[PDB]
Protein backbone atom coordinates (compact mmCIF):
# COMPACT_ATOMS: atom_id res chain seq x y z
CA UNK A 1 0.00 0.00 0.00
CA UNK A 2 2.17 2.66 -1.20
CA UNK A 3 1.98 6.47 -1.08
CA UNK A 4 0.28 8.66 -2.56
CA UNK A 5 2.26 11.92 -3.98
CA UNK A 6 0.97 15.24 -3.55
CA UNK A 7 0.29 18.31 -6.16
CA UNK A 8 0.81 21.88 -4.47
CA UNK A 9 -0.19 25.49 -5.61
CA UNK A 10 2.24 27.26 -4.20
CA UNK A 11 0.78 30.67 -4.76
CA UNK A 12 1.13 34.43 -3.83
CA UNK A 13 -1.06 34.79 -1.35
CA UNK A 14 -3.22 31.20 -1.04
CA UNK A 15 -1.58 27.91 -1.50
CA UNK A 16 -4.15 24.50 -2.01
CA UNK A 17 -3.04 21.16 -1.86
CA UNK A 18 -4.38 17.89 -4.16
CA UNK A 19 -3.99 14.44 -4.31
CA UNK A 20 -5.13 11.89 -6.76
CA UNK A 21 -6.23 8.51 -5.40
CA UNK A 22 -9.03 6.07 -6.92
CA UNK A 23 -9.24 7.67 -10.22
CA UNK A 24 -10.49 11.04 -8.71
CA UNK A 25 -9.03 13.93 -7.47
CA UNK A 26 -9.03 15.20 -4.07
CA UNK A 27 -8.33 18.96 -2.89
CA UNK A 28 -7.42 18.32 0.81
CA UNK A 29 -9.21 21.02 3.43
CA UNK A 30 -6.62 21.92 6.30
CA UNK A 31 -7.91 21.59 10.38
CA UNK A 32 -10.27 24.90 9.60
CA UNK A 33 -12.27 23.19 6.68
CA UNK A 34 -10.63 25.37 4.21
CA UNK A 35 -9.09 24.22 0.95
CA UNK A 36 -7.09 26.78 0.68
CA UNK A 37 -4.41 28.59 3.09
CA UNK A 38 -2.91 31.78 2.79
CA UNK A 39 0.91 31.98 2.07
CA UNK A 40 1.43 33.91 5.47
CA UNK A 41 4.53 33.28 8.27
CA UNK A 42 4.59 34.83 10.96
CA UNK A 43 6.75 35.09 14.18
CA UNK A 44 6.05 36.11 18.02
CA UNK A 45 7.23 36.09 21.24
CA UNK A 46 6.70 32.55 22.00
CA UNK A 47 5.50 30.76 18.28
CA UNK A 48 5.59 30.61 14.67
CA UNK A 49 2.54 30.55 12.92
CA UNK A 50 1.66 29.20 9.38
CA UNK A 51 -1.54 30.15 7.28
CA UNK A 52 -4.66 31.67 8.83
CA UNK A 53 -2.95 31.99 12.22
CA UNK A 54 -0.39 34.50 11.12
CA UNK A 55 -2.69 36.47 9.05
CA UNK A 56 -4.82 36.70 11.69
CA UNK A 57 -2.93 38.44 13.70
CA UNK A 58 -0.96 40.57 10.40
CA UNK A 59 -2.76 44.20 12.20
CA UNK A 60 -1.21 43.32 15.50
CA UNK A 61 1.93 42.17 14.46
CA UNK A 62 2.79 44.01 11.09
CA UNK A 63 6.58 43.67 11.28
CA UNK A 64 7.36 39.98 11.74
CA UNK A 65 4.47 38.86 9.85
CA UNK A 66 5.82 37.78 6.16
CA UNK A 67 4.26 37.25 2.81
CA UNK A 68 4.64 37.39 -0.83
CA UNK A 69 7.92 35.76 -0.25
CA UNK A 70 7.29 34.43 -4.09
CA UNK A 71 8.13 37.84 -5.04
CA UNK A 72 11.39 37.24 -3.64
CA UNK A 73 12.05 33.43 -4.37
CA UNK A 74 15.05 33.23 -6.92
CA UNK A 75 15.65 36.59 -7.03
CA UNK A 76 18.62 38.98 -6.49
CA UNK A 77 18.30 42.05 -3.79
CA UNK A 78 18.62 44.66 -6.11
CA UNK A 79 16.54 44.00 -8.59
CA UNK A 80 14.45 47.24 -8.78
CA UNK A 81 11.24 45.40 -8.40
CA UNK A 82 12.15 43.84 -5.61
CA UNK A 83 13.37 47.05 -4.12
CA UNK A 84 10.24 48.72 -5.31
CA UNK A 85 8.22 45.56 -3.44
CA UNK A 86 9.88 46.32 -0.76
CA UNK A 87 8.49 49.61 0.01
CA UNK A 88 5.08 48.01 0.65
CA UNK A 89 5.89 45.90 3.29
CA UNK A 90 6.20 46.33 6.67
CA UNK A 91 8.54 43.31 7.16
CA UNK A 92 11.88 44.48 6.55
CA UNK A 93 14.19 42.78 3.85
CA UNK A 94 18.23 42.80 4.22
CA UNK A 95 21.28 42.19 2.05
CA UNK A 96 22.97 39.00 1.88
CA UNK A 97 25.52 39.07 -1.07
CA UNK A 98 23.05 39.94 -3.65
CA UNK A 99 20.49 37.76 -1.81
CA UNK A 100 17.50 39.23 -0.25
CA UNK A 101 16.43 37.56 3.46
CA UNK A 102 13.40 38.30 5.40
CA UNK A 103 14.46 40.07 8.87
CA UNK A 104 11.74 39.78 11.53
CA UNK A 105 12.37 39.40 15.33
CA UNK A 106 11.27 36.09 17.11
CA UNK A 107 11.80 34.65 20.59
CA UNK A 108 13.21 38.09 21.39
CA UNK A 109 15.88 37.48 18.98
CA UNK A 110 16.82 39.38 15.32
CA UNK A 111 16.56 36.35 13.10
CA UNK A 112 16.52 36.82 9.59
CA UNK A 113 15.34 33.91 6.49
CA UNK A 114 16.33 33.38 3.21
CA UNK A 115 12.70 33.28 0.48
CA UNK A 116 13.39 29.76 0.10
CA UNK A 117 12.92 29.31 4.05
CA UNK A 118 9.91 31.27 4.17
CA UNK A 119 7.88 29.16 1.34
CA UNK A 120 9.38 26.31 2.83
CA UNK A 121 7.04 26.72 5.94
CA UNK A 122 3.94 26.85 3.93
CA UNK A 123 4.59 23.99 1.83
CA UNK A 124 5.58 22.24 5.22
CA UNK A 125 1.95 23.09 6.26
CA UNK A 126 0.65 22.20 2.62
CA UNK A 127 2.66 18.79 3.55
CA UNK A 128 1.07 18.54 7.39
CA UNK A 129 -2.38 19.22 5.94
CA UNK A 130 -2.00 16.81 3.45
CA UNK A 131 -0.67 13.83 5.88
CA UNK A 132 -3.61 14.46 8.51
CA UNK A 133 -6.01 13.34 5.77
CA UNK A 134 -4.00 10.37 3.95
CA UNK A 135 -3.03 9.15 7.39
CA UNK A 136 0.77 8.70 6.67
CA UNK A 137 4.04 10.95 5.86
CA UNK A 138 3.80 12.29 2.45
CA UNK A 139 7.49 12.40 0.77
CA UNK A 140 6.55 13.29 -3.18
CA UNK A 141 5.06 16.54 -4.88
CA UNK A 142 5.55 18.43 -7.63
CA UNK A 143 4.98 22.10 -7.46
CA UNK A 144 3.55 24.31 -9.52
CA UNK A 145 5.32 28.20 -10.87
CA UNK A 146 4.31 30.51 -13.14
CA UNK A 147 4.66 29.89 -16.51
CA UNK A 148 7.55 33.36 -16.72
CA UNK A 149 9.58 32.02 -13.70
CA UNK A 150 13.41 31.63 -14.57
CA UNK A 151 15.39 29.08 -13.82
CA UNK A 152 16.75 30.73 -10.94
CA UNK A 153 12.81 31.13 -9.29
CA UNK A 154 12.19 27.31 -10.79
CA UNK A 155 15.59 25.88 -8.54
CA UNK A 156 14.40 28.39 -5.39
CA UNK A 157 10.92 26.87 -5.33
CA UNK A 158 12.34 23.42 -5.33
CA UNK A 159 14.80 24.32 -3.10
CA UNK A 160 11.76 25.29 -0.68
CA UNK A 161 10.37 21.94 -1.25
CA UNK A 162 13.36 20.24 -0.08
CA UNK A 163 13.99 21.78 2.71
CA UNK A 164 10.25 20.94 4.02
CA UNK A 165 11.36 17.38 3.20
CA UNK A 166 9.77 16.62 -0.27
CA UNK A 167 10.86 14.94 -3.06
CA UNK A 168 10.24 17.41 -5.73
CA UNK A 169 8.89 15.49 -8.52
CA UNK A 170 8.95 17.94 -11.16
CA UNK A 171 8.62 21.81 -11.49
CA UNK A 172 5.49 22.27 -13.74
CA UNK A 173 4.02 25.47 -15.06
CA UNK A 174 0.90 26.47 -13.74
CA UNK A 175 -1.18 27.01 -16.82
CA UNK A 176 -0.58 23.54 -17.86
CA UNK A 177 -1.54 22.25 -14.64
CA UNK A 178 -4.51 24.67 -14.91
CA UNK A 179 -5.49 22.85 -18.25
CA UNK A 180 -4.50 19.31 -16.73
CA UNK A 181 -7.86 19.83 -14.75
CA UNK A 182 -9.74 20.06 -17.72
CA UNK A 183 -8.70 17.21 -19.28
CA UNK A 184 -7.75 20.15 -22.11
CA UNK A 185 -4.64 17.79 -22.99
CA UNK A 186 -7.39 14.85 -23.66
CA UNK A 187 -9.84 15.92 -25.84
CA UNK A 188 -8.35 13.79 -28.72
CA UNK A 189 -9.05 16.67 -31.42
CA UNK A 190 -5.69 17.46 -32.29
CA UNK A 191 -4.13 20.36 -31.45
CA UNK A 192 -6.17 23.24 -29.46
CA UNK A 193 -5.24 26.42 -28.71
CA UNK A 194 -6.05 27.27 -24.99
CA UNK A 195 -6.11 30.98 -23.04
CA UNK A 196 -5.29 30.65 -19.04
CA UNK A 197 -6.97 33.70 -17.55
CA UNK A 198 -5.14 33.90 -14.11
CA UNK A 199 -6.77 36.45 -11.63
CA UNK A 200 -5.40 35.59 -8.20
CA UNK A 201 -5.18 38.04 -4.84
CA UNK A 202 -1.66 39.70 -5.87
CA UNK A 203 -1.16 39.11 -9.76
CA UNK A 204 -2.74 38.29 -12.97
CA UNK A 205 -1.32 36.15 -15.65
CA UNK A 206 -2.62 35.45 -18.85
CA UNK A 207 -1.20 32.10 -20.78
CA UNK A 208 -2.27 31.00 -24.30
CA UNK A 209 -1.30 27.71 -25.05
CA UNK A 210 -0.74 24.97 -28.09
CA UNK A 211 -1.75 21.59 -26.49
CA UNK A 212 -1.08 18.13 -28.79
CA UNK A 213 -1.05 14.92 -27.65
CA UNK A 214 -0.07 15.35 -24.44
CA UNK A 215 2.58 18.64 -25.25
CA UNK A 216 1.88 21.54 -24.13
CA UNK A 217 3.56 28.39 -24.28
CA UNK A 218 2.74 30.74 -27.23
CA UNK A 219 2.44 34.03 -25.59
CA UNK A 220 1.73 35.56 -22.46
CA UNK A 221 0.55 39.01 -20.83
CA UNK A 222 -0.83 40.02 -17.74
CA UNK A 223 0.06 42.19 -14.55
CA UNK A 224 2.09 41.26 -11.51
CA UNK A 225 0.35 43.92 -9.51
CA UNK A 226 -2.96 43.70 -10.44
CA UNK A 227 -5.08 41.15 -8.28
CA UNK A 228 -7.93 40.65 -5.74
CA UNK A 229 -6.07 42.98 -2.96
CA UNK A 230 -6.49 46.16 -5.53
CA UNK A 231 -10.49 45.18 -5.31
CA UNK A 232 -9.70 45.27 -1.50
CA UNK A 233 -8.16 48.33 -1.47
CA UNK A 234 -10.99 49.99 -3.36
CA UNK A 235 -13.31 49.23 -0.69
CA UNK A 236 -10.41 49.98 1.85
CA UNK A 237 -10.77 53.82 0.48
CA UNK A 238 -14.39 53.50 -0.53
CA UNK A 239 -15.11 53.06 3.35
CA UNK A 240 -12.29 55.35 4.24
CA UNK A 241 -14.23 57.88 2.71
CA UNK A 242 -17.77 57.06 4.82
CA UNK A 243 -15.86 57.22 7.97
CA UNK A 244 -14.82 61.04 6.80
CA UNK A 245 -18.17 61.33 5.87
CA UNK A 246 -20.10 59.81 9.28
CA UNK A 247 -17.52 61.25 12.29
CA UNK A 248 -15.60 63.56 10.49
CA UNK A 249 -12.23 61.72 11.05
CA UNK A 250 -9.23 60.28 8.40
CA UNK A 251 -8.59 57.00 9.61
CA UNK A 252 -6.11 56.46 6.68
CA UNK A 253 -2.80 57.37 8.56
CA UNK A 254 -3.52 54.69 11.10
CA UNK A 255 -2.07 51.62 9.94
CA UNK A 256 -3.56 48.96 12.39
CA UNK A 257 -6.84 50.67 11.48
CA UNK A 258 -6.35 50.60 7.38
CA UNK A 259 -5.15 46.71 8.46
CA UNK A 260 -8.44 45.41 10.00
CA UNK A 261 -10.50 47.42 7.51
CA UNK A 262 -8.68 45.44 4.61
CA UNK A 263 -9.25 42.13 6.69
CA UNK A 264 -13.38 42.76 6.90
CA UNK A 265 -13.16 44.38 3.55
CA UNK A 266 -11.91 41.13 1.78
CA UNK A 267 -14.62 39.04 3.59
CA UNK A 268 -17.15 41.14 1.99
CA UNK A 269 -16.05 41.27 -1.36
CA UNK A 270 -15.96 37.49 -1.11
CA UNK A 271 -20.00 37.50 -0.04
CA UNK A 272 -20.93 40.01 -2.91
CA UNK A 273 -19.70 37.28 -5.10
CA UNK A 274 -22.65 34.96 -3.95
CA UNK A 275 -24.82 37.39 -2.36
CA UNK A 276 -25.79 41.38 -4.05
CA UNK A 277 -25.59 42.45 -0.36
CA UNK A 278 -22.91 42.61 2.11
CA UNK A 279 -22.95 43.74 5.92
CA UNK A 280 -19.05 44.60 7.88
CA UNK A 281 -18.48 45.34 11.41
CA UNK A 282 -15.57 46.29 13.36
CA UNK A 283 -15.17 47.27 17.00
CA UNK A 284 -12.78 49.99 17.95
CA UNK A 285 -12.01 51.01 14.56
CA UNK A 286 -10.67 54.32 15.27
CA UNK A 287 -10.48 56.15 18.44
CA UNK A 288 -12.34 53.80 19.80
CA UNK A 289 -15.18 54.13 17.42
CA UNK A 290 -17.50 51.15 16.48
CA UNK A 291 -18.05 51.08 12.32
CA UNK A 292 -20.78 48.72 11.17
CA UNK A 293 -22.07 49.44 7.28
CA UNK A 294 -22.95 47.37 4.04
CA UNK A 295 -22.64 47.72 0.80
CA UNK A 296 -24.36 46.32 -2.70
CA UNK A 297 -22.41 44.43 -5.25
CA UNK A 298 -23.35 46.92 -7.78
CA UNK A 299 -21.57 49.56 -5.73
CA UNK A 300 -18.06 47.49 -5.42
CA UNK A 301 -18.59 47.02 -9.31
CA UNK A 302 -18.30 50.40 -10.08
CA UNK A 303 -15.52 50.68 -7.42
CA UNK A 304 -13.61 48.64 -9.21
CA UNK A 305 -15.06 48.68 -12.82
CA UNK A 306 -11.67 50.59 -14.24
CA UNK A 307 -9.73 47.34 -12.75
CA UNK A 308 -12.18 45.18 -13.69
CA UNK A 309 -12.00 46.37 -17.68
CA UNK A 310 -8.17 46.70 -17.81
CA UNK A 311 -7.75 42.74 -17.58
CA UNK A 312 -9.02 42.66 -20.95
CA UNK A 313 -6.15 44.38 -22.61
CA UNK A 314 -3.57 41.74 -21.33
CA UNK A 315 -5.85 39.08 -23.27
CA UNK A 316 -5.64 41.42 -26.51
CA UNK A 317 -2.03 41.67 -26.11
CA UNK A 318 -1.28 37.67 -25.93
CA UNK A 319 -3.95 37.27 -28.69
CA UNK A 320 -2.16 39.72 -30.71
CA UNK A 321 1.64 38.34 -29.48
CA UNK A 322 0.27 34.69 -30.79
CA UNK A 323 -1.45 35.89 -33.60
CA UNK A 324 -4.60 34.74 -32.50
CA UNK A 325 -8.29 35.96 -33.04
CA UNK A 326 -10.03 35.69 -30.04
CA UNK A 327 -12.43 32.93 -32.41
CA UNK A 328 -9.35 30.66 -32.28
CA UNK A 329 -8.75 30.22 -29.03
CA UNK A 330 -10.57 26.33 -28.40
CA UNK A 331 -10.52 26.63 -24.94
CA UNK A 332 -11.05 29.41 -22.22
CA UNK A 333 -10.18 28.68 -18.87
CA UNK A 334 -11.06 31.14 -15.60
CA UNK A 335 -8.10 30.42 -12.95
CA UNK A 336 -7.60 32.24 -9.35
CA UNK A 337 -9.67 33.11 -6.66
CA UNK A 338 -10.53 36.31 -8.59
CA UNK A 339 -12.06 34.99 -11.21
CA UNK A 340 -15.22 33.68 -8.65
CA UNK A 341 -16.63 37.68 -8.86
CA UNK A 342 -19.65 37.43 -11.14
CA UNK A 343 -18.86 40.75 -13.67
CA UNK A 344 -15.46 39.50 -14.52
CA UNK A 345 -16.66 36.38 -15.60
CA UNK A 346 -19.40 38.34 -17.42
CA UNK A 347 -16.49 40.64 -19.12
CA UNK A 348 -14.70 37.78 -20.43
CA UNK A 349 -17.57 35.39 -21.54
CA UNK A 350 -19.01 38.81 -23.20
CA UNK A 351 -15.30 39.23 -24.89
CA UNK A 352 -15.25 35.61 -26.19
CA UNK A 353 -18.99 36.97 -27.69
CA UNK A 354 -21.11 34.43 -25.21
CA UNK A 355 -19.12 31.65 -25.27
CA UNK A 356 -19.52 28.94 -22.34
CA UNK A 357 -16.01 29.38 -20.21
CA UNK A 358 -14.76 26.43 -18.46
CA UNK A 359 -15.55 26.45 -15.20
CA UNK A 360 -17.14 23.73 -12.60
CA UNK A 361 -13.20 23.22 -10.62
CA UNK A 362 -13.43 25.46 -8.24
CA UNK A 363 -10.93 28.22 -9.81
CA UNK A 364 -8.42 28.37 -6.90
CA UNK A 365 -8.35 24.99 -6.49
CA UNK A 366 -7.81 23.82 -10.34
CA UNK A 367 -3.95 24.77 -10.32
CA UNK A 368 -3.58 22.50 -7.67
CA UNK A 369 -5.71 19.73 -9.37
CA UNK A 370 -3.59 19.32 -12.33
CA UNK A 371 -0.60 19.58 -10.00
CA UNK A 372 -1.89 16.50 -8.33
CA UNK A 373 -2.83 14.60 -11.37
CA UNK A 374 0.83 15.24 -12.37
CA UNK A 375 1.89 13.53 -9.71
CA UNK A 376 0.41 10.36 -9.75
CA UNK A 377 1.68 10.19 -13.20
CA UNK A 378 5.15 10.55 -12.30
CA UNK A 379 4.61 7.84 -9.37
CA UNK B 1 -1.29 10.13 -19.95
CA UNK B 2 2.41 12.22 -20.35
CA UNK B 3 2.99 15.38 -20.10
CA UNK B 4 5.24 17.36 -21.92
CA UNK B 5 6.37 21.50 -21.62
CA UNK B 6 8.04 21.96 -24.82
CA UNK B 7 10.46 25.03 -24.57
CA UNK B 8 10.77 26.60 -28.10
CA UNK B 9 14.01 26.59 -29.76
CA UNK B 10 13.23 29.33 -31.89
CA UNK B 11 12.10 32.83 -30.13
CA UNK B 12 10.32 35.19 -31.86
CA UNK B 13 10.92 38.41 -30.91
CA UNK B 14 8.85 42.19 -31.75
CA UNK B 15 10.83 45.06 -29.87
CA UNK B 16 9.21 48.15 -29.99
CA UNK B 17 11.19 51.36 -29.94
CA UNK B 18 9.14 55.30 -30.28
CA UNK B 19 7.58 54.81 -33.28
CA UNK B 20 9.20 51.40 -34.88
CA UNK B 21 9.39 47.71 -34.23
CA UNK B 22 12.21 45.94 -34.74
CA UNK B 23 11.49 42.08 -35.74
CA UNK B 24 14.29 39.74 -33.76
CA UNK B 25 14.53 35.55 -34.32
CA UNK B 26 17.01 33.85 -32.74
CA UNK B 27 17.72 30.63 -30.94
CA UNK B 28 17.00 30.08 -27.13
CA UNK B 29 20.56 29.09 -27.01
CA UNK B 30 21.18 32.86 -28.00
CA UNK B 31 21.94 35.54 -24.82
CA UNK B 32 20.08 38.69 -24.49
CA UNK B 33 23.06 40.60 -25.07
CA UNK B 34 22.74 39.52 -29.13
CA UNK B 35 19.45 40.69 -28.61
CA UNK B 36 20.29 43.84 -28.18
CA UNK B 37 23.15 43.36 -30.93
CA UNK B 38 20.84 43.15 -33.28
CA UNK B 39 19.36 46.35 -31.92
CA UNK B 40 22.12 47.93 -32.81
CA UNK B 41 22.58 46.96 -36.34
CA UNK B 42 18.84 47.93 -37.18
CA UNK B 43 18.34 51.05 -35.03
CA UNK B 44 22.33 52.64 -35.20
CA UNK B 45 22.33 53.31 -31.36
CA UNK B 46 25.50 51.42 -29.40
CA UNK B 47 23.82 48.76 -27.13
CA UNK B 48 25.75 50.78 -23.99
CA UNK B 49 22.69 53.00 -24.57
CA UNK B 50 19.71 51.16 -24.57
CA UNK B 51 18.06 50.04 -21.73
CA UNK B 52 16.18 46.54 -23.06
CA UNK B 53 12.58 46.15 -21.22
CA UNK B 54 10.28 43.35 -20.89
CA UNK B 55 11.84 40.66 -18.93
CA UNK B 56 9.83 39.58 -15.81
CA UNK B 57 12.50 39.95 -13.39
CA UNK B 58 15.07 42.79 -13.12
CA UNK B 59 17.94 41.00 -13.35
CA UNK B 60 18.14 39.74 -16.84
CA UNK B 61 21.71 40.20 -18.19
CA UNK B 62 23.42 40.43 -21.33
CA UNK B 63 25.02 37.30 -20.94
CA UNK B 64 21.82 35.58 -19.43
CA UNK B 65 20.95 32.68 -21.48
CA UNK B 66 17.48 33.03 -23.30
CA UNK B 67 16.33 29.21 -22.32
CA UNK B 68 16.61 30.04 -18.96
CA UNK B 69 14.17 32.48 -18.80
CA UNK B 70 11.25 29.93 -20.15
CA UNK B 71 10.19 32.72 -22.45
CA UNK B 72 6.83 31.83 -24.59
CA UNK B 73 7.44 31.56 -28.62
CA UNK B 74 6.22 34.78 -29.37
CA UNK B 75 7.44 37.87 -27.20
CA UNK B 76 7.00 41.40 -26.78
CA UNK B 77 10.05 43.74 -25.50
CA UNK B 78 10.69 47.46 -25.97
CA UNK B 79 14.06 49.89 -25.73
CA UNK B 80 14.24 52.92 -23.36
CA UNK B 81 17.43 55.39 -24.65
N1 LIG C 1 -15.65 34.10 -3.43
C1 LIG C 1 -14.70 35.01 -3.80
N2 LIG C 1 -15.04 36.18 -4.39
C2 LIG C 1 -14.12 37.10 -4.76
N3 LIG C 1 -12.80 36.93 -4.59
C3 LIG C 1 -12.34 35.80 -3.99
C4 LIG C 1 -13.27 34.76 -3.57
N4 LIG C 1 -12.53 33.77 -3.04
C5 LIG C 1 -11.23 34.14 -3.11
N5 LIG C 1 -11.12 35.35 -3.70
C6 LIG C 1 -9.88 36.10 -3.93
O1 LIG C 1 -8.90 35.35 -4.62
C7 LIG C 1 -7.63 35.92 -4.32
C8 LIG C 1 -6.61 34.81 -4.13
O2 LIG C 1 -6.74 33.88 -5.18
P1 LIG C 1 -5.85 32.54 -5.22
O3 LIG C 1 -5.71 32.16 -6.66
O4 LIG C 1 -6.45 31.58 -4.22
O5 LIG C 1 -4.41 32.96 -4.60
P2 LIG C 1 -3.07 33.36 -5.42
O6 LIG C 1 -3.15 34.85 -5.60
O7 LIG C 1 -2.03 32.92 -4.42
O8 LIG C 1 -3.08 32.61 -6.72
C9 LIG C 1 -7.81 36.74 -3.06
O9 LIG C 1 -7.79 38.13 -3.40
C10 LIG C 1 -9.20 36.39 -2.60
O10 LIG C 1 -9.81 37.48 -1.89
MG1 LIG D 1 -3.41 30.11 -5.33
Amino acid sequence: AKAAAIGIDLGTTYSCVGVFQHGKVEIIANDQGNRTTPSYVAFTDTERLIGDAAKNQVALNPQNTVFDAKRLIGRKFGDPVVQSDMKHWPFQVINDGDKPKVQVSYKGETKAFYPEEISSMVLTKMKEIAEAYLGYPVTNAVITVPAYFNDSQRQATKDAGVIAGLNVLRIINEPTAAAIAYGLDRTGKGERNVLIFDLGGGTFDVSILTIDDGIFVKATAGDTHLGGEDFDNRLVNHFVEEFKRKHKKDISQNKRAVRRLRTACERAKRTLSSSTQASLEIDSLFEGIDFYTSITRARFEELCSDLFRSTLEPVEKALRDAKLDKAQIHDLVLVGGSTRIPKVQKLLQDFFNGRDLNKSINPDEAVAYGAAVQAAILM
Amino acid sequence: RQIVERQPRMLDFRVEYRDRNVDVVLEDTCTVGEIKQILENELQIPVSKMLLKGWKTGDVEDSTVLKSLHLPKNNSLYVLT
